[PDB]
């Protein structure tokens, strides 16, 4: 229970909650890398430019620029993020990461950052929409307005690690250990939730080799087998919950515009569910004309960062996959048949294919337009264009009587 | 029309056609890389579902109606005639259907896997010798399929249909 | 390393050598795995090596307690002395963990 | 001849053959502005009445024969082996017959609309690769259509014949 | 009653070094000490002796050498 002692026992069987859940059978690899979160500001620091920076040597070129080496899909941030100059200025130099190697950095946010100080309270807020509009966020609503903070998630709460000890229930060896909590609930081992929320990153590439699936209660986003502790209330048998505060429905909502991928807990039991995976970004109003109103719900796409993930590996794969074919006999034509031909393995053009069909195919139309570029012949501007599929996200149910009919 | 190709595994005769088209099968008509798949030159599948009078909606479930595709005399046939005789389910049976590109090249546009799929039967003839109507044709061996499962599978537009009777539509 | 044979002849003379071979180097595309790569502070200090020449070490559920060993996770804190009648006592220790059963009281 | 054009909406699957005519699907030969419609080559359709014999009055309701019309395999084919082997009703087909006017322009002179519309049966068929007579057909797939409502509809003089299983007449 | 399970002959599998090849020929190599596979071969060299001694002084091709 001391502040060396917890700090480096959340941060370390938290991996082990990462390892244990992840079917490393099922195509998985993790790398661990030891920085601290003061000295990673200096190596960004360090570099002129956040294209010759020490992380980028980790995260783009050891991994994804690398001839035959396995890229990287996210970074998970075992951090307690302020909204403070050295931490905005840290996720302005990881928003531009996650955006030249493809991959988000998911961390999480701090008691700190809401102004509370002291978790439990968070339901006690009335209004969390007028919070983030105060002058201390001048560095985060410009953060968020941002193009590269689509690659950057920031998660939960926190959750619950190590069940205290009992001589009944979780014994220790020739000897009784009863772990007196005491009312402050810092001496749990609460762990950091970018463990968790990239446990569903990876359970759901263990079924189906990709990931949109992680905003499902039911769905893949269900953080499973919680550690829970029932203890004796004023009176009553309670059970102290996993995550430090109970989210509510409208609390997680208001966290779902404001780019929070926040953990609900289902209250009374071992279970929790993300309902929202959005990244920071705002969606930027365009003017109402014909084509602002069509791409105001283009760019609404880019944000939510289950879709992210689907084109993320059409940037891990397309690098892999054309870096083979360097110095080989091709064509244009031979150019946009080595790609249509592909990703048409990936795309079921369909209404309502079954739930398998979904998510073994996520994309749903794909346009390739390969070009030219003058001058220097034999470059080639080949334009992309996939298309997802639609999950299930709110509704109205609005109930009368009849009577007759 | 464009002919096919059928790649047949059995359950207890491993791949069947590993070799259906070799030199020693079929003489010099035989393609590189296809050297594990028949060369299907007729086709013909029906599925009905009945369906009563006096309505329209569908009275009982969809009924199987067999597989007809032609192959000539080849390596595989007598090992057709033991999947044949003895009731042997095939794991698998990818018909390609191949098509001419703008580009110039072959390209499967559609695909009909099938799951365990016995066969039914197979009609092996030769036309008449005299006859120089039919001069030009060989032999045919129309083999069938009854099947408990097939996937047809459009591969240019990325459609796919599928049918099972070990997961009807719940 | 000779074959045994006979003396050649217009009789025809079989004798037993084994092949070379031919391989032909087959085709395999192996997809790639979803690598995560975990950041954050998971010792007690800060290393004075700079960043670009530390390295990244994979981590799997067979080698977890490999990992855990190699990093010498070394806990020296000042903590509070309750094995006395005094309130104001502190006693230091010092923590050696080379597996996940060290985290226990036992 | 001229070939028709039929659009199928299904319950679940939405539009099936939206995208049947498009590059993906036929290659070259399609069409613009027929993108949600595929291309029909043959037709069929029988309504018979049981009459009794020594009389001339009808014994009984009409029995509707189903359609049958012939596409190619398309992008709109594995999504007819869904409605096909799971009996999923399709909301409309609209088949439209097209005539070469005296201007010169195409026009639908007459439509034969669909209520709620199973697929009985699918004969997908391929014709011999050997068989110089039969080499400018690409396949056949000829889909079958039992139905609840049809609606004839003359374009060209307003005419319109309509049955229903729903609402008889009085 | 007895059985034998390995008619193994004496010769000993020879390790060959860990390329395409060289492990492909290894597996080619030890099928040559086990004898059964000898005695299906050692026919094959007892039939062809015999087969092409009658040939001598035929009028063949090389192409007729292959088909017979």
């Amino acid at each position: 229970h001391n502040s060396q002692f917890q700090a480096m026992e959340s941060a370390w069987r938290g991996l082990k909650l990462f390892v244990d859940r992840t079917d490393f059978r099922e195509n998985n690899k993790v790398e661990i890398l030891h920085v601290t979160k003061d000295e990673l500001l200096e190596d960004f620091e360090f570099a002129p430019e956040t294209a010759q920076s020490g992380l980028y040597k980790h995260v783009y070129s050891a991994g994804y620029g690398q001839f035959g080496g396995e890229p990287v899909g996210a970074i998970i941030g075992n951090y307690a993020f302020t909204p403070s100059t050295p931490d905005m200025k840290l996720l302005q130099y990881m928003g531009a990461l996650g955006a030249m190697a493809h991959a988000p950095f998911i961390s999480s946010v701090g008691p700190e950052f809401f102004g509370i100080d002291s978790f439990e309270e968070l339901p006690n807020i009335k209004d969390l929409k007028s919070t983030f509009e105060s002058p201390k966020y001048t560095k985060w609503r410009s953060l968020r307005e941002s193009e590269d903070a689509r690659y950057l998630g920031l998660t939960a709460p926190r959750f619950l690690l190590r069940v205290p000890y009992d001589p009944i229930e979780n014994p220790v060896k020739s000897f009784n250990y009863a772990e007196n909590v005491s009312a402050s609930h810092e001496h749990y081992l609460w762990g950091n939730t970018a463990f968790a929320f990239a446990t569903r990153l990876t359970d759901s590439f263990a079924k189906y080799r990709w990931c949109p699936n992680i905003i499902g209660p039911q769905s893949g986003g269900a953080v499973e087998d919680l550690p829970v502790h029932v203890f004796e209330s004023m009176g009553a048998l309670q059970s102290k919950i996993p995550t430090e505060v109970l989210i509510t429905d409208r609390k997680e909502f208001e966290l779902a515009e404001e780019g929070f991928i926040a953990l609900t807990m289902r209250k009374g039991s071992d279970n929790a569910a993300f309902f929202s995976a959005n990244s920071i970004q705002k969606p930027k109003v365009f003017p109402n004309t014909k084509e602002g109103k069509e791409a105001e719900t283009n760019y609404k796409l880019g944000t939510q960062l289950p879709y992210m993930m689907i084109i993320n590996r059409l940037a891990h794969y397309v690098k892999v996959l054309q870096r083979e074919q360097i110095g080989a006999w091709k064509e244009r034509q031979d150019l946009e048949r080595e790609l249509n031909s592909w990703i048409k393995q990936y795309v079921a053009d369909q209404e309502n294919p079954p739930a398998d069909v979904r998510s073994r195919r996520p994309l749903r139309a794909a346009r390739i337009e390969v070009m030219d570029v003058e001058g220097n012949p034999g470059w080639y501007q080949v334009s992309l264009s996939v298309r997802p599929h639609f999950k299930y996200m709110g509704a109205n149910f609005e109930l009368s009587l009849v009577g007759r009919l | 029309p464009t002919p096919c190709y059928i790649s047949i595994e059995g359950q207890t005769q491993g791949l069947i056609t590993a070799g259906a088209c070799t030199a020693d099968s079929i003489g010099d008509s035989f393609v590189e890389g296809h050297e594990d798949e028949m060369l299907v030159q007729q086709f013909d599948h029906v599925v009905t579902v009945p369906t009563d009078p006096q309505s329209g909606q569908p009275s009982g479930q969809r009924v199987h109606k067999p597989f007809k595709f032609t192959v000539a005399l080849n390596k595989a046939v007598p090992l057709l005639y033991n999947a044949l005789s003895s009731g042997e389910k095939l794991k698998t049976v990818e018909l390609k259907w191949y098509r001419t590109s703008i580009e110039g090249k072959q390209e499967n546009f559609f695909t009909t896997k099938l799951e365990n799929a016995s066969i039914v039967d197979i009609h092996c003839e030769m036309p008449h010798c005299q006859d120089p109507a039919k001069s030009d044709f060989t032999q045919n061996v129309t083999v069938s399929l009854s099947y408990r499962k097939i996937t047809w599978d459009h591969v240019n537009a990325g459609t796919s249909g599928s049918d099972d009777w070990r997961k009807p539509i719940e | 390393s000779k074959e045994g044979s006979v003396a050649p002849k217009e009789r025809i003379n079989i004798k037993y050598i084994p092949a070379t071979g031919d391989a032909q180097a087959e085709v395999a595309e192996v997809e790639l795995p979803l690598k995560t790569l975990v950041v954050g502070d998971f010792k007690g200090h800060a290393e004075q090596t700079p960043l670009e020449e530390r390295a990244t070490v994979t981590v799997d559920k067979n080698n977890f307690e490999a990992v855990m060993r190699e990093s010498e996770l070394k806990i020296t804190a000042t903590v509070k002395n309750k094995l006395t009648d005094d309130e104001n006592a502190e006693l230091p220790v010092e923590l050696n963990f080379k597996s996940l059963a060290d985290f226990a009281p036992d």
